[PDB]
């Protein structure tokens, strides 16, 4: 019963960071000291756990989230980090336990003429409370003058594309990125490592 | 297994103070808004405000701010709803619910019971007046009798027609909440018109709490 | 912002359900569902696209466009029978905003026409400085019915207070409608009428002074 770790990591396409994808995983045994042995993650940082650690502790739940970002983007997925993708996208709590992986994707998501396919949340009247996820696509005021669904001064389409391109340099490749949860919650535990 | 339970219900005098508690079990207490929805007998749900726990973070509806307040101790995983001075119009049902994360961001995942708070000004007897049948009736039809009882505190009220003689054709009809806070319904019994002006109608009217009981004669008049 | 919609909805078994909420961008913005029986809390049937809570069956669905929300449920069960909301996040005022709900019936038995009955003030009500217009509606079903209050021929809002329909005990449903109104008014107008509309038919009553 091991749990699908494959499934998220492995995964054929990942969702836009407006749009993140939200995974849970409990009634399964995972080896995740296995996931850092294999080296091929750029970023792998963790947060109230040490890795060693993860297959010696059990958890109520894991959540594993799932976006592509930028290269200079993935530091600002990280507790009391600010930015448009911490502040807009996806935030993560000040007292957050888990852990954040990041590795290259550029042979897969970027595309001659650019890939228009990944997102992001550009405008934002108010920053978004930890794990929350906005997906609408209402038109932003910036003004005083009010828009009502018509496009154009003051008034921008809420998000913005990032067009990854195989050509672009270190700052802006895609990266995808999962983030590992756990959740003691005074529950039977049902997320283990071999122990 | 998430859950918000909340305290019980409440019977308050126009005027007075209120605070509801609402706790929550089985989730990350700090980690989700809680807001209050209010919920008048048969209308519709009205958000009033939420908080989010983490951070103390306040807000309010336009129709509701500054009429009520709303606020978190994270210590003991509550949220509270206070009323410094109640109306008869605040008499109503009050759900707490936790607002989702992830795909329910926008939404209110879990709810709890509701809090019933009622606001009873005054112990009110009925004032029962009749409700004439027609002009004009006419031997070999049917006419509709009647008595409406007005401006009463609390349910229910009790009417029989000729002291429970008179089953057949009667019908009671459940009671308005006026926007005063009183109640008011109408009791009506279809009889033979040729009746009239033989058989006398007699309705019974019975407030228990007022410790009220009202026979009223109903009589065409002119 | 202001969230429509249509206060009942009936439908056969078997059949498909489409509840209509309305406002002015709606299609952009996140709109839920919940499903509320009587005497129970809400519940979350759909959120924002269409996106199932768990333990909802695929037969609820939600659409949208420019100017509307839909809530799709199809091959509609006698459990389903419920009040349903739409409800807007509104991320420009963070407020979270509710429709008027609308009451979905089942049609378990067949349809009834309401019977009205209009009551006048009673004498000794005047003598006594008050006046109550009574309306009096039974025997229909669906239990869900609109009452509006003519003046003459002009409406009347003020002084209306209307009853929510309830269960009789021939399983079909009753309502009152109360209006207030000092004895001046009442003797300063020719008549007084009663609308009820139940499932697109209308029926008038009125009364007169004299
Ligand atoms: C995703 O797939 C890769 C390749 O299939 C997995 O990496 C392999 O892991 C096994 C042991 O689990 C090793 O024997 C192979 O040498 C690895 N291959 C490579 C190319 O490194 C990887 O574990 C999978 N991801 C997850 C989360 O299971």
């Amino acid at each position: 019963n091991l749990c699908p770790f494959g499934e998220v990591f492995n995964a054929t396409r990942f969702a836009s960071v407006y749009a993140w994808n939200r995974k849970r995983i409990s009634n399964c045994v995972a080896d995740y000291s296995v996931l850092y042995n294999s080296a091929s993650f750029s970023t792998f940082k963790c947060y109230g756990v040490s890795p060693t650690k993860l297959n010696d502790l059990c958890f109520t739940n894991v959540y594993a989230d799932s976006f592509v970002i930028r290269g200079d983007e993935v530091r600002q997925i990280a507790p009391g980090q600010t930015g448009k993708i911490a502040d807009y996208n996806y935030k993560l709590p000040d007292d957050f336990t888990g852990c954040v992986i990041a590795w290259n994707s550029n042979n897969l998501d970027s595309k001659v003429g650019g890939n228009y396919n990944y997102l992001y949340r550009l405008f934002r009247k108010s920053n978004l409370k930890p794990f929350e996820r906005d997906i609408s696509t209402e038109i932003y005021q910036a003004g005083s003058t009010p828009c009502n669904g018509v496009e154009g001064f003051n008034c921008y389409f809420p998000l913005q594309s990032y067009g990854f391109q195989p050509t672009n340099g270190v700052g802006y490749q895609p990266y995808r990125v999962v983030v590992l949860s756990f959740e003691l919650l005074h529950a039977p535990a049902t997320v283990c490592g071999p122990k | 297994e998430v859950q918000l339970v909340q305290s019980g219900a409440e019977v308050k005098k126009p005027g007075e103070s209120l605070k509801i508690s609402c706790k929550g079990s089985g989730y990350t207490f700090t980690r989700h808004w809680i807001g209050w929805v209010r919920q008048m007998p048969g209308k519709g749900l009205e958000w009033m405000g939420v908080i989010y726990p983490g951070d103390s973070d306040t807000r309010y509806s336009p129709s509701f701010q500054g009429q009520v307040t709303v606020s978190a101790d994270k210590s003991i995983s509550t949220a509270y709803l206070q009323w410094s001075s109640l109306k008869a119009s605040d008499t109503a049902m009050y759900f707490c619910a936790r607002g989702g994360i992830a795909v329910a961001s926008g939404a209110f995942d879990i709810w709890g019971q509701g809090t019933m708070v009622t606001v009873f000004n005054q112990i009110k007897p009925p004032s029962v007046f009749p409700l004439a049948p027609s002009s004009k009736s006419t031997s070999g039809g049917t006419a509709a009798l009647g008595c409406l009882v007005k401006d009463y505190f609390p349910e229910p009220v009790t009417v029989s027609w000729n002291s429970g003689a008179l089953t057949s054709g009667v019908h009671t009809f459940p009671a308005v909440l006026q926007s005063s806070g009183l109640y008011s319904l109408s009791s009506v019994v279809t009889v033979p018109s040729s009746s009239l002006g033989t058989q006398t109608y007699i309705c019974n009217v019975n407030h228990k709490p007022s410790n009220t009981k009202v026979d009223k004669r109903v009589e065409p008049k002119s | 912002s202001a969230l429509t919609q249509p206060p009942s909805v009936s439908v056969a078994p078997g059949k498909t359900a489409r509840i209509t909420c309305g406002g002015n961008n709606i299609g952009s913005k996140s709109v839920h569902w919940y499903q509320q029986k009587a005497g129970q809390a809400p519940v979350v049937v759909i959120y924002y696209p269409s996106d199932r809570p768990s333990g909802i069956p695929e037969r609820f669905s939600g659409s949208n466009s420019e100017n509307t929300a839909t809530l799709t449920i199809s091959g509609v069960e006698a459990g389903d029978e419920a009040d349903y909301y739409c409800q807007l996040w509104d991320t420009n005022s963070d407020h979270w905003v509710f429709g008027g709900g609308t009451k979905l019936t089942v049609l378990g038995q067949p349809k009834a026409a309401p019977s009205v009955t209009l009551f006048p003030p009673s004498s000794e009500e005047l003598q006594a400085n008050k006046a109550t217009l009574v309306c009096l509606i039974s025997d229909f079903y669906p239990g869900a019915v609109t009452v509006a209050w003519k003046a003459d021929s002009s409406p009347v809002k003020a002084g209306v207070e209307t009853t929510t329909p309830s269960k009789q005990s021939n399983n079909k449903y009753a309502a009152s409608s109360y209006l207030s109104l000092t004895p001046e008014q009442w003797k300063s107008h020719r008549s007084y009428s009663c609308q009820v509309t139940h499932e697109g038919s209308t029926v008038e009553k009125t009364v007169a002074p004299t």
